[PDB]
RNA sequence: AAGUUUGAAAAGCACUUUGGAAAGAGAGUGAAAUAGAACCUGAAGUCGUGACAAAGACAAUGGAAGUACCUCCAUUUCAACGGCCAGAACCAGCCCUACUGCAUUAUCCUGUCGGGGAUCAAAAUCCGGCGGGCAACGAAGUGCAAGAAUGGGUCUUGGUGAAAUGAGCGGAGUAUUUGUGCUGCGCACGGCGGCCGCACGCACUGGUUUCUUCUCCGUGAUGCUCCAUGUUGGCGAUGGAAAUGGGGUGCCCCCACCCGUCUUGAAACACGGACCAAGGAGUCAAACAGACGCGCAAGGGAGGAGAUAUGCCAGUACUUCUCUCGUACUGAAAGGGAGAUGCAAAAUGCAUCUGUGGUGUGCACACGUCAAAUCCGUUUGAUUUGCCCAACACC
RNA sequence: UCGAACCACCUAGUAGCUGGUUCACAUCGAAGUUUCCCUCAGGAUAGCUGGUGCUAGUAGAAGUAUUGUGCGGUAAAGCAAAUGAUUAGAGGCGACCUAUUCUCAAACUUUAAAUGUGCAAACAAACCGGCCUUAGCCAACUGCAAGGCCGGAAAGAAAAGAAUUAGAGGCACCAAGUGGGCCUUCUUCGGUAAGCGGAGCAGGCGAUGCGGAAUGAACCGCUUAGGGAUAUGUGGCGUCAAAACUUAUGGGCUCAUUCUCGAUACGUGAAAAGGGUUGGUGGAUCCACCGGCCCCGAAAAUGGAUGACGCUUAAGCCCAAUUAGUGAUUGCCCAUUAUUCCUUUGGUAAGGGCGGAAACAAAGGAGAAAGUGUAGCCCUUCCGAUGUAGAUGUGGCCUGGAGGUUAGGACGAAGCUUAUGGCGUGAGCCUAAGAUGGACCGGCCUCUAGUGCAGAUCUUGGUUGGCGUA
């Protein structure tokens, strides 16, 4: 025998394949393992990498956020140079806040028709991932971007709300019926809304 | 104790081995404990003196 | 018990020294069965056939320091109806 | 019937079984809240400013770059 | 409780004979009587009969490894041929043997003088001085050890050259250079107070060759993977054959407390346990939440109902307003209701609208630099600077 | 049928309590403790466990050292020091004072360990000189405080014994079982004591076999995929029973007459007090003293227990060896342990190949899938493998029906029988035979459910030993 005691508490769980049902997203996986395991980019085994990750790990993203992160870069580059191509392994999500884009190369696994409207009518391009890994098969000179995932309602719900130092949302239905006792200081008491950590 | 192995790892161990027998030699052996019995007690005599 | 290995004691073997002159040797054990089976040349001598039956074995190593020895039988183990009956010990593979 | 009181028998082997965790380092959850209110309010003042300054050193090297 | 579920059709057993009869033995119908009357199939459990295996008293059952006898089972082989059984030889690997040098010895070894002891007189055990030292036979029960250039086992592993990488195979030389011995200069080391010693330490890869030892070159895959190759006898010449695996019964040596359950603790003098068949226990609906799959997305979606293809069709195809969840929250309530930058400081200030409110830590990408490796094309790591996506902390 | 009749219904009344609960492999794997509860045979809550992950893969690491710097009042010691007890003599003078003297304290202490415990040991940090802001401090500031900007340096932490790592850090979501424990080592409290009750630290059994102590949950060794070889651990080498076929060219001691000396670690027999042999201190010219082994002290209930026989030039007790003053280093036996070889299975797994190189008719062969999971796309390499309650996975097995697709059957479907073999770790699948039967039914992909039995004093039917017995 050999003393390995707690040695099933180092090992990590990591997903190796997808749970998808669909067979463009198995192709798409395919194409993306080969260029992984064959090419010396991080880019590659990011995208692969994304591409296995399940449908709730794949937030969407705006078009708002998309140009203004686009012009924050862009103000600190040379009038000589093109500007990248935005990638995003997931939704693209139009943005009725904003009116007013520049033209911008965006990369995505789907978009929603309001959006592809609004990015062609700026004067943009759509693209799609086989014609991403023809026009730059190592994804040079490109901005990988992810969606927003704080802000979710069960996120909000996630915790106990009677502790002190929480604010997160009670499960309940009538929202008028959790008030009271544990939430005015006239009625017994009332949490804490702060706690040194 | 495998040859070849031994061989591969220290290339000098052919040299150790030839110097090992010549230390073995039995006409040697005896020379050389006569000289250096002879040496040591003329080195300790001189050393007091 | 471990069925596998044989213990021979051997007549005027007393040592562990005598016993290791006895390694490698074939060793045989003779009986009879009820009917008369197959042997070596059945064809080629027929005096030959018989009830007497042999199994073969060889010596591996000493055992103790009295001179036993164990021994190891092809293919299958000798069977516990032979305990306490006779062995032949060869005096082939010579070594001299 | 009688039974068992109270014993800490099998405690630090459970405690230790994912381990006792170390401190948050210093640098972390380092809120001022609650310290001494006169020396609170004059750093908010600081801070304020600071932000500003912030501001403008960035239009400065916006300009820059763009004049190469 | 209980399917009269014989058979296509009663063709539902005429006739002989034994019996009081029930029935039996023949004969006959029918494709079947092993379909003979509540008759399709006809299991398990239990019982009778014939053949065989044996077996003391270890309750029986059970495990592991053999053997005797059997086998309505399977597969293989039957000729310069075996996928069967044995023996020996060689190759690679592994395992266990024999063969052994360097340091050390002093409380020691050996002579001689003295005293000391004992004897019949001696010697010897023992104690001082002085002079020499190697107890060296296989010295020593002592501190290390590197001795296979190259003895047997592997039915405890693979093979017979279908890649042999070898001090081992092949080729060419037959000389290199390891140690021992002797010895030069300078330094180092010990003693005395610079001189004297150096057991042979470091550098000069210092000299000498007296002994000791072999040395140098060589075969990529144009093979991605698996399988396919020796020698000598026995058995096998198509049989009621041989051989190898399965299967059955007995026997020997060894091993081995009765299952399910509550319990800290069961084999128990703790409970449930005669046998077999069929049956027998986490389901359906509604509200909520999390993980995962799918559609659409600042929007998503009904439901009820209608309309006509539609008069085969309880399905599918189509539809408007509306309704519902969400895009905004807060207060008991009357009520109110969230951008950024700049100038400025107005009890609703003014101006622009390509824009992360700020700071710290932070994928990828872009610009440089440094390492290591390289088939020289490039790779693998670090780091500088810019922007920093998701995210965390402080404002 | 009466300390409240009978019949039907509400009624499948409720039960924190008793009983039951149907296929196989694989990866992991506990708790009997905290707080609250009309709570003590039950719950909620945290802890222990599984699954799912997210994040820049060595990061903000450690049941362990070293160095530096803090904390402490147990063990011990003391009463000639405070508090509290306590014996006697002496001096000054019956009493008192003065120094002593003998013995002590869980609720007494001047002093004070060993084991402990907190912090630090250069990458969001620390160090050294510009500047900006503050409605902070001070009589003022170019002094102190705070938030920033610019620049420099950086054995990335030397040398003195001057760390090490089978050393990837951090962050979440969902949920099970458990909430009767017991034993041992050291420290202990109550009790005469207990296989008694109650605690602290750690290790175990529970949930676990295997090898030893004859036998034993907890003792000793060791911890577990399916098998060989070699070597050991605890324990042993007179027979039972493998090993000294009763080893040595080792030294001493011991005689035990009816529970019959001794060979009993834990532990499973023995006190005060006494006396045959063999040793040691002192004193004389033979006396006291105290050790080894043995003996007395030593009385029970079925016949019996160093495990049995037996053993006395031990096969007993205390030492000490390995073939014996001869030559230097391992006597032998036995594991689910160690080393090594073969095979399986799973990884936080690590690599390579996958543009068909060329050529090739019968009368060297085949294969080569860009891949979680298979009869695994193929090959090489390394590591782990037990487990109750419990969680999860499986191109994992089986049953009745539905939508598709592909087959079979009077030259014989379903069902039934088996010394019918073959395959698979297994649930199971397939073939053979019927000297059985007589009309339906198999495989594969999806869908669906009244879907798997050994036991519930389980339900219904049949059978059965007792038994040709009472
Ligand atoms: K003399
Ligand atoms: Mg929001
Ligand atoms: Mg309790
Ligand atoms: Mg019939
Ligand atoms: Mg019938
Ligand atoms: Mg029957
Ligand atoms: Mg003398
Ligand atoms: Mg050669
Ligand atoms: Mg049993
Ligand atoms: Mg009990
Ligand atoms: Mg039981
Ligand atoms: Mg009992
Ligand atoms: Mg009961
Ligand atoms: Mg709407
Ligand atoms: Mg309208
Ligand atoms: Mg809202
Ligand atoms: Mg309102
Ligand atoms: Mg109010
Ligand atoms: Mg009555
Ligand atoms: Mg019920
Ligand atoms: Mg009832
Ligand atoms: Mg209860
Ligand atoms: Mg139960
Ligand atoms: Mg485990
Ligand atoms: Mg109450
Ligand atoms: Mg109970
Ligand atoms: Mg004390
Ligand atoms: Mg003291
Ligand atoms: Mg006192
Ligand atoms: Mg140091
Ligand atoms: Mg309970
Ligand atoms: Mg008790
Ligand atoms: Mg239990
Ligand atoms: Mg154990
Ligand atoms: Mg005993
Ligand atoms: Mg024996
Ligand atoms: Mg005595
Ligand atoms: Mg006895
Ligand atoms: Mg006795
Ligand atoms: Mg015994
Ligand atoms: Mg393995
Ligand atoms: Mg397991
Ligand atoms: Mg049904
Ligand atoms: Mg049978
Ligand atoms: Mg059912
Ligand atoms: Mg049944």
């Amino acid at each position: 025998g050999v003393d390995l005691t707690g040695i099933s508490k180092k090992s990590r769980v990591i997903r190796h394949h997808t749970y998808s049902t669909n067979p463009y997203i198995k192709l798409l996986i395919k194409l993306y393992k080969f260029l992984a395991k064959r090419t010396s980019s991080g880019f590659n085994k990011v995208v692969y990498q994304r591409l296995i990750k399940s449908r709730s790990n794949r937030a969407p993203i705006s078009l708002s956020r998309i140009a203004v992160v686009m012009k924050r870069k862009a103000v600190f580059t040379a009038k000589s140079k093109a500007a990248p191509i935005a990638v995003v392994v997931g939704d693209v999500l139009d943005d009725v806040r904003m009116a007013r884009i520049p033209a911008m190369r965006v990369c995505a696994l789907r978009f929603s028709k309001s959006a592809r409207q609004s990015i062609v009518a700026a004067g943009g391009e759509c693209l799609t991932f086989d014609q991403l890994a023809m026009i730059a098969p190592t994804g040079k000179n490109t901005y990988l971007l992810r969606g927003r995932k704080s802000g979710r309602e069960s996120v909000r719900h996630f915790g106990a709300s009677g502790v002190p130092g929480s604010h997160s949302k009670p499960y309940a239905t009538n929202r008028g019926k959790e008030t009271k006792r544990g939430r005015r200081t006239g009625r017994s008491y009332k949490r804490k809304a702060f706690r040194h950590v | 104790k495998n040859r070849r192995l031994r061989l591969r790892l220290n290339p000098y161990v052919k040299r150790e081995t030839a110097a090992a027998k010549g230390m073995r030699n039995v006409a040697n052996r005896d020379a050389r404990r006569k000289a250096k019995l002879a040496r040591v007690t003329k080195a300790k005599k001189a050393a007091t003196k | 018990q471990t069925k596998q290995t044989a213990l021979v004691r051997v007549e005027n073997v007393n040592t562990r020294e005598d016993a290791t002159w006895y390694v490698g040797k074939r060793v045989c054990y003779v009986y009879h069965g009820k009917k008369v089976k197959r042997c070596v040349r059945w064809s080629k001598a027929p005096a030959r056939r018989s009830t007497t039956r042999a199994l073969w074995g060889r010596v591996t190593r000493p055992h103790g320091n009295a001179g036993m020895m164990r021994v190891k039988f092809n293919g299958a183990s000798v069977p516990a109806s032979a305990i306490g009956r006779r062995i032949r010990v060869y005096l082939y593979p010579s070594q001299i | 019937a009688k039974s068992k009181n109270h014993t800490n028998h099998n405690q630090s082997s459970k405690n230790h079984r994912n381990g006792i965790k170390g401190p948050v380092p210093l640098h972390l959850h380092n809120s001022k809240r609650g310290s001494w209110l006169p020396a609170l309010v004059n750093a908010r003042r600081v801070r304020k400013h600071n932000q500003k300054a912030a501001l403008k050193k960035r239009r400065e090297r916006i300009a820059a770059f763009a004049a190469k």
